[PDB]
């Protein structure tokens, strides 16, 4: 029954930690030659 | 004959524009010519009703 | 033996809470509440361009600007002739809901609301002018105004149609016309026909004549119900309605 | 009856709020072009 | 697209994608390129703009 | 006749393009011409929904 | 019954999350070329 | 019975050691001759 609430530590830990790594977008480079 | 429509409104006024480029604003007592006196002006869905019975509205394509 | 079997699917369950199919499903819920978070309430307004003509009398009524919040609106003035006529200096009333770039020379505000429904108003001194020109902001209509023409009575320090109809503008005032049998395109403003093609007129003949570098032909004349034209060494009419 | 006494404590951060967000008049901006 | 400046016409619209790069290019009537003398963004919190 | 395409959805709006290349864009009370009233806008799979019956979308080999 | 208190502090949580977010809007960028 | 969590506790650092083993990729390197 308390299975529930330990899966829901476990749980919670991974999908802050998926959420999180969905977040970050990069800005992009350009390089100049001459 | 004139066909005025809605180019702006806030609550108590509205600015109009006409057929003829003309533009004018108004007021909840106020007299538009062709049309009547203004009964209510509705800031929210843009209706104005008109002593005639007649809605004044925005043009269809340009709205 | 089968202790390790069973430490290894605990640790297994350990090391990875979330199913695969649950983290397709934990995505679908993310995006789906991104697009909930981000979609806009009722319709957006609709984007125009116009172009008005701005009277300085001491009765006319000020001209109406439509904002939106966090949008750009782009205001070029322009004189009677229709050249640019460069600003002086401006004036902004409420600066914490709204925000001005300007170059120091040119003719071309750009305007970004940021509030949603407070308006206000703006003076604008041009180069030449001794009268200001005023103007009204108000935002949030069901349209937003990407850009404003504006045609200022006086002249400018600078200072055809045909060429419109060359580009494809359609002639101001005009209305359409119907044509059948071949590729062409006319307007009427002043009972006299604008017709757009790259065919030869050969019979009835014009009064003035436009081309385009790549060949595109601009004609006006007088109006007649039938035109003969040769395409490239061929005779054919065409069959016009009105 | 005490939820008049509630309200009267939400209610007066809101009204409070309002009537600050009333008071601001800022000056305006003028630019100068060469 | 064909851009007309007339006041009629509706401006052009462009589709994007998040973290992909859309590449701008303008050119004339006749197909020869026009260069750009400036530009303004709004919102640069959801698009990153590079010029040379 | 003509056949209208779509080019961008969001909720609220659907920006069409024609076979002539004329560029329109419309709301949930409009007028389209050749097809009639629109009904329903649906943002999601990219529908539109017309009085007339007809479903307006993407063009097959550009959507 | 108590459920709903539960409910309104991870409500409120979200809630405040969500008007912060609606409430910043950013100025524009102008980019002059030579 | 106890020996599922002794087992547990050293194939749980066993194993955090192998996907941080898994986890690093290095960037190329480019010599450049004159």
């Amino acid at each position: 029954q308390q299975e529930i609430q330990q899966r829901t530590s476990d749980m919670l830990t991974a999908a802050t930690q998926l959420v999180q790594d969905w977040k970050q977008v990069e800005t992009q480079v350009y390089t100049e030659g001459t | 004959r004139i066909i005025y429509y809605i180019q702006a409104v806030i609550p108590g006024r509205a600015w109009l524009i006409g057929s003829n480029g003309s533009t004018l604003t108004v007021r909840e007592g106020s007299k538009i010519p062709g049309y009547g006196m203004v009964k209510l002006i509705d800031s929210l869905q843009g209706r104005i009703l008109t002593s005639s019975g007649q809605v004044i509205k925005f043009s269809q394509e340009d709205s | 033996e089968v202790i390790d079997k069973k430490a290894f699917k605990d640790m297994t369950r350990n090391l990875y809470p979330l199913n695969p199919e649950q983290v397709v499903k934990l995505k679908q819920i993310y995006e789906t509440s991104e697009y909930a978070k981000a979609a806009t309430p009722g319709t957006p307004p609709k984007p125009t361009a116009t172009s008005q003509f701005v009277n300085l009398s001491p009765g006319s009524t000020p001209p109406v600007i439509r904002l939106s919040q966090g949008f750009v609106s782009s205001l070029v003035f322009l004189d009677s002739t229709g050249a640019p006529w460069p600003i002086a200096a401006y004036d902004l009333g409420d600066p914490s809901s709204f925000n001005i770039q300007w170059d120091k020379t040119s003719n071309t505000l750009m305007i970004q609301a940021t509030k949603l429904y407070n308006y206000g108003n703006l003076a604008v001194r041009l180069r030449g002018l001794n009268t200001p020109v005023m103007l009204t902001l108000i935002p949030g209509q069901k349209a937003v105004d990407y850009r404003v023409d504006l045609r200022v009575q006086g002249y400018g320090p600078n200072a055809d149609l045909l060429l419109h109809v060359l580009e494809g503008v359609p002639p101001p005032g005009s209305r359409r016309l119907v044509v059948s049998g071949g590729d062409a395109r006319a307007w009427l403003s002043n009972e006299k026909m604008y017709v757009r093609t790259n065919l030869t007129i050969l019979s009835p003949g014009w009064l003035a004549s436009m081309t385009s570098a790549d060949g595109t032909h601009a004609y006006e004349m007088q109006k007649s119900p039938v035109l003969l034209v040769s395409w490239h060494g061929k005779v054919m009419q065409l069959k016009v309605e009105g």
